[PDB]
């Protein structure tokens, strides 16, 4: 179906789900009446052409899972931490090597996904670690060299997920996680870890 | 008990055990493009995430040859 039938449907039967995925979309203001749609709990935009996202994602307020894998994104408006309702936010496989002002405002995400992009500690938002919802963070592929002792903030972090970025060393305070399940820190360049972290395999290191 | 990965609640109906998680039967999905999945289909783990088999062939070819090798 055309994407402006998809988007009448939804509005129509009021379908909470919108899958546009592989639909060579390259400019979210071009999908006709998408930003009316203000029911949506998801919407899945997976593998489009995308380079930015508008200012107008804040209107799709009741969104819940937000789907961006495997564009071209190089910049998110700052608007995307005004989701209140947001809880998966996949941000894989794009061109970010920064965040917006403000990202770690969303106050209900509990899986996010930034793997595969340009990011270090240094494009973190100051207010990053205000996450504390998260569940899962998933940061692989990616160019960490030192992780912030504020991910001990993250108390409900059921996954981490670290592989191949460039960590020399973790900080002590990913101890403090207790409830972490998911530790993936192969492909990094780590030598000897604190104590607090105990036995980690540090097997597959670059 | 077991708690579905997806969201975040007890679940009810029958588990679907993978990747050293749970979820709902409803909610059993493709990581990356969120279509819904069964342990029937094909799909590959990537950070104990499952992606079905038609978005992992778009995955960046530097990325396939490393998790190959691997
Ligand atoms: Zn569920
Ligand atoms: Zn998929």
């Amino acid at each position: 179906k055309s994407l402006k039938k998809l988007v009448e449907e939804s509005r129509e039967k009021n379908q909470p789900e919108v899958d546009m995925s592989d639909r060579g979309i390259s400019n979210m203001l071009d999908v006709n009446g998408l930003f009316t749609l203000s029911h949506i709990t998801q919407l899945v935009l997976s593998h489009n052409k995308l380079t930015m996202v508008p200012p107008n994602i804040a209107e799709l307020k009741n969104l819940e899972v937000l789907n961006f894998f495997n564009n071209q994104i190089e910049e998110l408006p700052t608007q995307i931490s005004s989701l209140q309702k947001l809880k998966h936010l996949n941000l894989g496989m794009n061109r970010l090597n920064t965040l917006p002002r403000g990202f770690g405002s969303l106050p209900a995400l509990e899986v996010l996904d930034l793997t595969y992009n340009n990011l270090s500690e240094n494009s973190l938002p100051g207010n990053f670690f205000y996450l504390t919802t998260l569940r899962a963070l998933y940061l692989s592929d990616n160019d960490f060299e030192i992780l912030p002792p504020d991910i001990g903030k993250l108390t409900k972090l059921q996954i981490l997920s670290l592989r191949d970025n460039d960590l020399i060393s973790l900080p002590k305070e990913i101890g403090e996680l207790t409830q972490l399940k998911e530790l993936h820190i192969q492909g990094n360049r780590l030598t000897v870890l604190p104590p607090e972290l105990g036995n980690l395999d540090l097997t597959g290191q670059k | 008990g077991d708690v579905c990965f997806h969201c975040n609640r007890v679940i009810e109906g029958d588990v679907v055990s993978a990747l050293n998680k749970a979820w709902c039967v409803n909610c059993f999905a493709c990581s990356t493009c969120n279509t819904k999945l069964t342990l029937k289909n094909k799909f590959v783990e990537f950070d104990m995430k499952p992606v079905c088999k038609k978005c992992y062939e778009k995955f960046p070819l530097e990325l396939k040859k490393r998790l190959k090798k691997l």
